RNA sequence: GCUAAACCUAGCCCCAAACCCACUCCACCUUACUACCAGACAACCUUAGCCAAACCAUUUACCCAAAUAAAGUAUAGGCGAUAGAAAUUGAAACCUGGCGCAAUAGAUAUAGUACCGCAAGGGAAAGAUGAAAAAUUAUAACCAAGCAUAAUAUAGCAAGGACUAACCCCUAUACCUUCUGCAUAAUGAAUUAACUAGAAAUAACUUUGCAAGGAGAGCCAAAGCUAAGACCCCCGAAACCAGACGA
RNA sequence: CCGAGCCUGGUGAUAGCUGGUUGUCCAAGAUAGAAUCUUAGUUCAACUUUAAAUUUGCCCACAGAACCCUCUAAAUCCCCUU
RNA sequence: CUGAACUCCUCACACCCAAUUGGACCAAUCUAUCACCCUAUAGAAGAACUAAUGUUAGUAUAAGUAACAUGAAAACAUUCUC
RNA sequence: CUCUUACUUUUAACCAGUGAAAUUGACCUGCCCGUGAAGAGGCGGGCAUAACACAGCAAGACGAGACCCUAUGGAGCUUU
RNA sequence: AACUUGACCAACGGAACAAGUUACCCUAGG
């Protein structure tokens, strides 16, 4: 550590939930390799999971960029300007589904 | 080795707009591989920090230490360079913004001890760095007054929150 | 020299982080960065707020007069089709008018014993540049705003926020817009 | 025990073991009783009879003897009219 | 070292010497060939009863494995399987039991016991390697 | 300190150079060639390590046996010393 | 690995130059030698002691089974093409390259003919200028090459040769002596 | 094949990033830092036990002070509130004392009333009826 | 901001294949490198001690001409440790390569030099621009310890919990080794960087193959046999022996 | 630092006893005995690991285990049920 | 009444025993094949260091400390003192 | 020596130049009592306490600084 | 010849067979 790290108080963005609930996640950017063992899970996620997630979260804009990469990543951007980059390297579809939904629910 | 100090004079700023206040000129100068210890040189560099160019030259002129003459020559070179190459108007309108000493490249020599042990003596060298800024010396920050102390203490009391509760 | 690539590459990325922190680049608009599609961003803006915005009206809300002038100057100097872009001036007037009267009715009902001077000052604070710009930034309004200068000047950002409220007023009517005023301005 | 001979780099047999023990193919080791030939005059007939028996070694001893001998001493042999032929194979041993 | 108990006389040393293995390398050994095995070999066409059966035919049909370097002196015919032995054969072995001889004779076959020396046994068991020596 | 400040020259491996393209060819010379030749005959290398494997002690013993007479004086002296050192080491002396 | 010979070798403390004496600096024993592994320039305590052989042999039947599996895997995945012959209309490599592309063979093709001597000159000339189109005799067939090349091309005579050699392992006796020596039914 | 660690720098930075705020050479020399960092991490793990203990001690101190303002000792308030089937924990009671003084005075008055009912019952032989606030609600 | 940092080559290692070397002129066994006087001196002779037997007293090794096998068998031996055949058997071998090192590595080697020693002998350290230096005000910088920029404010293994708040409050007897499982008493460490220490495959187990047979001669086999996988560290005496060097 | 020089080699000599022995996670995991020129060490024991096979293991009802004088109590061995 | 890592409570749950053994995972390196802003599946090995009375290099502390040095004047000619 | 005193030189201290070594786990380095304590700067209780050079001192920390037995080891030399 | 016999090997799980001394000491850790 507490002494070695920063801290903050419990807070919300724009009093979210007081009048209405707004999903803070607005953008997800995926980088996926067409070829690359580490992107196998990300490729499978794009085939069978991304479309259903996109419909469930119309407020979020999802960019899927297929290009050569060794480490596939998902960049999550929020309404308050926060940018959170995560790695989906060698993650299964279930693990990627869990991470993506976790990003969707964070403020 | 590193020679960044020499390159600082090569920075070129964009032409200032008429509204902008006139930017004070900055001159960077140094002397490498002075035959002197940085520890001894530090006291001389410290002494002239914040002084005007004339006040620094006066103090160094009557200083007995060997480093004083060396720093005085560097200061005179920096003063001449400021007016000639950096478009400084008045040579006296300069003050010591930064003055420090740095460890030079030292030489190790075979030395001896009174009982026949073999020793290494280092021949010490140092660097002297100076930065001159156009304008009068910035006034020294005044002493903290009683009124300032009271204001700080009352401010601390007013910032108190009820700790570890709702 | 130690043979290997992974450690050197990792240290290169480390050095790049310091090169960024030592000289933080000049902030730029989100629209210039990668992974940006304006039409998709506009559609998400409405759905995110659970509002049935008219896309044609919502797009006009983000068009500021300053942007139209700057675009014309760029086109003329780089001689190259008539541009019929409508600015958000008309929408921002309707939104500003509705917001002032909508907030007044809200406050007068809640605080009947408040003097008119008090009610006006509250409406000025809620619609003030400070409050509105803070709300607009946290609702992705600045990302969709079309302006000549970035970061969007406070005055331009406030004008765009009320222009969006004007677009909502035409799209969904006064009752729906009032709940938008309550959820994002009364909460402030 | 030599695990790697100087000239062949092969494990060696302890010849002391070959002199004193018989290994049945089933893994049992047979030996004589110590002192079976010594001081018979001061030993009772019952003691003398058990001293001339051929007895088996325990598990711990058998494993040690196995390490001290190379695979050649553990091969199956078909000697003509071998007195210990029948004992090489176990019968009705459930374990 | 292995076999050292830390001071006392080791177990493998305190046991008296007895000639269990004395002269083992000079003892003669005979691989056992049973009537069951011989009948099984004939049934599967690996030994042909219509010709004289000797060590060469037994080895060629993979019926027995002879190691002359391990003091094997040939095959010893054993009576196991005599009750069910039905083949009529002319077979040459090195040793045969009384019951084994009776089983072959009862079917009209002929059994003879012959001696091969270490050099002869090596040649008879593997003729082709011998012929390649050029002797 | 201790880590290179620049990237090393990019590694470019030709996967389809003649050596890689023909690797493994004739490893079945015996199975497919009437066993006229054994695969171990393909092995190139020290005369004392062709189609044979062993620990360091066994290798040193084998090398001295096969080429010991042709070795240089100092090399042979080192080999003899190594064998004696390894003989004690591998026999737990 | 079976034909791998590693030539890496280091020097032990007994092989490094000098170091025989006990260093005098004040007893002499505190360090036994200046070439101790702990000393800069000393011997390597546990370094490679080559040349080191990795030779071993899989059972003959296992190596034969590997060839069967590789052939079966290629056919099951539509990577095996059978040719009547490897005769070509011309010796130009561009023809063979275009032919493989038109038939969707793949980036790399292994061409297997019955015998080295009777290989058609046209296919010999074409494949000699191609890096990924490799021509080998039937005796050279091996699992590594088959896996390295995406496509396997066998001539009809090669198929009969392969089946004869590999099936022989299934029905053969245990060996009395090496199959190089004469047998009643081998070869043929 | 000779192998040497090439990423030791990152291994050291993992320790050092936790020692930046330390004093002296502990904050930069790895061999000194690691030992201090290990002690810090151990203290951080154990402190979670002390955090709960000290927080409860703080609530009791504040509840004691709040109770004394109404003439009630801490054991009287806590125990008697339990006898009224009021299960407010110490953290909430401390929060109430600070931010809800009127409600806290009521709780103190309720505890004082229940305490007096206990005194009257102790003097009685049980023939009389129980106090109004003494009556316990039963659950099944 | 200094000190510094960073680098990729010099070469080297292990194999393969091939049997190497050396008289410009002059000088050189006397005090070598000294143009030029009666010589006469002549070489040959078991290695030893000792790794081990937990001492040591007989006893163990370093060569003699083909991989493999016979075989760790015969045999020798305080019959202990340990040593260890032969008859017989009988293969391949195409230099120009590397899952070798890359400046504390790899040769000691930039060099047997500097330096140390009377002598035998011992024996280092280190270099880094670029296409062009007949482009040098060009080759940006960012990184260890050490410092500088910038000394310090009650209180205590220097932190942790935290806090509006650096400190003040509360909590906390550095670590390692060893002594019984007990270091505030004994050991070790200025700090940074680099270097620095577990090497068997018989059996058994596991996973394939084939199976009364297995194995690419030899060997094993009363479900075996073949193949693979996986097990045995670093530094640190006196002494002893051989041959030199030194008054 | 010569109670027997120095150097090289034998030599990574031997013994003795310290010291050191480098990523993570999960599972199991602390015994206290006998012989020995042996007690600063070792090997059979005690405890301990992995895998495998099979069937009881622990706790414990009655009955039962010496006379000779037992300090003679506290206990032990054995042992179904549970 | 206060008062544990005991117990309960919301959630989680394989995450506190040396040596040792068993089962997984893994930094970097090289090789095969992938990959192509730094990866994957395997094969391999000089494969990971706050624990050294260890080696080499750099730089501290002690410390600007201990210690070291040039007889006098002058015109620098010379003279004077010892 | 009672019983030391004075002066000179050196050292010394200050200024200027040059500039070592042993040592050093880290250090934000107090006292009393207690704790095995005459084993406590660091633990318990109590007391004390703004910060920071220089010159001394030598109570403590800290360092510069024989004998014992044990090992199935030697070497001289002495012989019963 | 065989059947058999024999070490107070008493340091008695027994090395086939060997003492003093070092205050000139050498080496070893505790
Ligand atoms: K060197
Ligand atoms: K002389
Ligand atoms: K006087
Ligand atoms: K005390
Ligand atoms: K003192
Ligand atoms: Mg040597
Ligand atoms: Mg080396
Ligand atoms: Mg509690
Ligand atoms: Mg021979
Ligand atoms: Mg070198
Ligand atoms: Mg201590
Ligand atoms: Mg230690
Ligand atoms: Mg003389
Ligand atoms: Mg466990
Ligand atoms: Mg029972
Ligand atoms: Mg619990
Ligand atoms: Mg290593
Ligand atoms: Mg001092
Ligand atoms: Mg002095
Ligand atoms: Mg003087
Ligand atoms: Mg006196
Ligand atoms: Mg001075």
């Amino acid at each position: 550590t507490a002494r070695g790290t920063p801290s903050r108080f419990l807070a919300s963005v724009l009093h979210n939930g007081l009048g209405r609930y707004v999903q803070q996640l607005q953008r997800l950017s995926f980088s996926v390799s067409r070829d690359g063992a580490s992107s196998r899970g990300a490729r499978e996620f794009v085939e069978r999971e991304v479309i259903d997630f996109a419909r469930r979260n119309p407020g979020v804009v999802i960019y899927v960029n297929s290009r050569p990469c060794c480490v596939p990543r998902v960049v999550a951007e929020y309404l308050n300007g926060a940018v959170r980059e995560e790695s989906i390297h060698c993650k299964s579809v279930e693990e990627i589904s869990t991470l993506v939904q976790k990003l969707a629910d964070q403020s | 080795i590193s020679r960044k100090w020499e390159k600082k004079n090569k920075i070129v700023y964009p032409p200032q707009l008429p509204g902008e206040p006139r930017r004070p000129a900055e001159i960077y100068h140094c002397r490498r591989q002075i035959k002197y210890s940085k520890d001894k040189m530090w006291y001389l560099a410290k002494l002239i920090r914040g002084m005007s160019i004339d006040q620094a030259l006066a103090q160094l002129e009557f200083n007995d230490k060997k480093g004083a003459k060396i720093i005085k020559e560097v200061l005179l070179e920096a003063q001449d360079m400021a007016v000639r190459d950096h478009n400084v108007e008045f040579r006296s309108n300069l003050y010591i913004a930064e003055s420090t000493s740095g460890r030079g490249q030292c030489l190790k020599r075979i030395r001896y001890h009174g009982r026949g042990r073999f020793g290494i003596m280092e021949k010490v060298y140092c660097h002297y760095f100076v930065k001159l800024v156009e304008g009068p010396p910035p006034p020294p920050e005044p002493p903290k007054t009683a009124v300032a102390h009271a204001k700080e203490y009352i401010q601390q009391l007013r910032s108190r929150t009820i700790v570890h509760t709702l | 020299v130690k043979k290997g690539f992974r450690a050197a590459f990792r240290f290169q990325k480390e050095l790049e982080r310091q090169r960024l922190l030592r000289c933080p680049p000049p902030p730029v608009r989100r629209s210039e960065k990668p992974n940006w599609d304006y039409h998709a961003e506009i559609q998400a803006f409405g759905h995110r707020l659970q509002e049935n915005f008219s896309l044609d009206l919502l797009k006009t809300a983000f068009v500021n007069s300053c942007y139209i002038k700057s675009e014309e100057a760029k086109r003329q100097q780089l001689g190259i089709v008539l541009l019929n872009l409508k600015s958000n001036q008309e929408l921002s007037e309707q939104g500003t008018s509705f917001s002032q009267t909508c907030l007044t009715q809200f406050l007068e009902d809640e605080y009947p014993d408040m003097p008119t001077e008090g009610i006006k000052n509250l409406v000025d604070f809620l619609t003030g540049e400070e409050v509105v710009c803070h709300v607009a930034r946290n609702l992705a309004v600045e990302q969709l705003t079309l302006s000549e200068e970035f970061p969007v000047p406070p005055a331009v950002l406030q004008q765009t926020f009320f222009a969006v409220i004007g677009a909502l007023l035409q799209s969904s009517g006064p009752e729906r817009t009032a709940l938008f005023i309550r959820d994002f301005l009364i909460t402030q | 025990l030599t695990y790697f001979s100087a000239r062949k780099g092969k494990r060696k047999t302890v010849k002391a073991v070959i002199d004193r023990f018989l290994r049945l193919h089933c893994g049992l080791w047979v030996r004589r009783k110590a002192g079976y030939k010594k001081k018979l005059w001061k030993k009772t007939p019952a003691r003398k009879k058990r001293l001339r028996e051929f007895v088996f070694c325990n598990k711990t001893q058998s494993k040690l003897l196995d390490k001290m001998t190379t695979s050649f001493w553990k091969r199956r042999n078909w000697y003509v009219d071998d007195p210990y032929q029948k004992y090489h194979d176990r019968t009705n041993l459930k374990v | 070292r292995l076999g050292f108990e830390g001071g006392q006389t080791p177990f493998y040393i305190r046991i008296p010497k007895y000639g269990f293995n004395e002269g083992h390398s000079f003892r003669r050994q005979y691989k056992p060939l049973s009537l069951n095995r011989l009948q099984y070999l004939i049934d599967l066409g690996r030994v042909d009863p219509s010709q004289p059966i000797d060590l060469t035919q037994l080895v060629n049909g993979r019926g027995v494995t002879i190691q002359p370097l391990k003091r094997d002196y040939g095959v010893q015919l054993v009576e196991e399987g005599a009750d069910t032995f039905t083949a009529k054969v002319n077979i040459e072995v090195q040793l045969a039991s009384e019951l084994a001889i009776a089983a072959i004779e009862k079917n009209g076959g002929v059994v003879t016991t012959a001696f091969y020396d270490p050099r002869s046994l090596d040649i008879v068991c593997k003729p082709v390697p011998f012929f390649l020596r050029g002797q | 300190i201790g880590i290179r400040l620049t990237l090393p020259p990019p590694k470019v491996v030709d996967r389809w150079n003649e050596k890689r393209a023909m690797f493994g060819v004739y490893d079945n010379i015996g199975i497919l060639g009437n066993f006229e030749k054994h695969p171990k005959e393909l092995i190139r290398g020290p005369i004392w390590l062709r189609g044979w494997k062993g620990n360091e002690l066994q290798r040193c013993i084998r090398k001295r046996k096969m080429v010991g007479s042709r070795m240089f004086a100092d090399d042979l002296h080192n080999l003899n010393k190594r064998i004696r050192y390894l003989y004690k080491h591998f026999n737990r002396h | 690995n079976f034909k791998r010979i590693s030539y890496a070798k280091t020097k032990t403390r007994a092989e490094v130059r000098g170091g025989g004496r006990k260093p005098w600096p004040q007893g002499r024993a505190r360090h036994g030698s200046i070439r101790s592994p702990l000393w800069r320039g000393g011997g390597v305590a546990h370094g490679p002691r080559g040349p080191t052989s990795y030779y071993y042999m899989l059972p003959m039947k296992v190596r034969a089974l590997g060839l069967k599996v590789a052939l079966t895997v290629k056919l099951a995945q539509d990577d095996l093409h059978i040719m009547d012959s490897l005769e070509l209309p011309t010796g130009d490599p561009q023809y063979l390259t275009e032919l493989a592309h038109y038939r969707r063979w793949g980036d790399s093709v292994l061409l297997v003919d019955l015998t080295h001597e009777e290989m058609p000159q046209s296919i010999v000339e074409a494949t000699s200028r191609l890096k990924t189109f490799n021509l080998i005799p039937a005796v050279g067939l091996n699992v590594h090459s088959m896996l390295k090349h995406q496509t396997l091309v066998l001539t009809l005579p090669t198929v009969a040769f392969l089946e004869d050699k590999l099936l022989w392992q299934d029905s053969r006796y245990r060996p009395l002596y090496p199959f190089s020596l004469p047998y009643s039914d081998f070869p043929r | 094949l000779r192998n040497r660690v090439t990423d030791r720098y990152f291994r050291i930075q993992e320790v050092l990033k936790h020692a930046r705020h330390f004093r002296g050479r502990k904050n930069r020399c790895y061999r000194l830092a690691v030992r201090t960092v290990i002690r810090a991490f151990v203290k951080c793990t154990k402190a979670r036990y002390l955090k709960k203990k000290n927080m409860r001690t703080l609530w009791i101190n504040r509840i004691t002070a709040a109770s004394q303002e109404h003439g009630l000792k801490y054991p009287a308030l806590i125990g008697n509130l339990v006898k009224c089937q009021v299960e407010l924990n110490r953290k909430v009671l401390a929060d109430l004392a600070i931010y809800e003084p009127k409600t806290f005075k009521s709780l103190a008055a309720l505890a004082s009333r229940r305490r007096h009912e206990g005194f009257a019952a102790a003097l009685g032989d049980g023939k009389e009826p129980e106090g109004i606030f003494s009556r316990v609600v039963q659950y099944h």
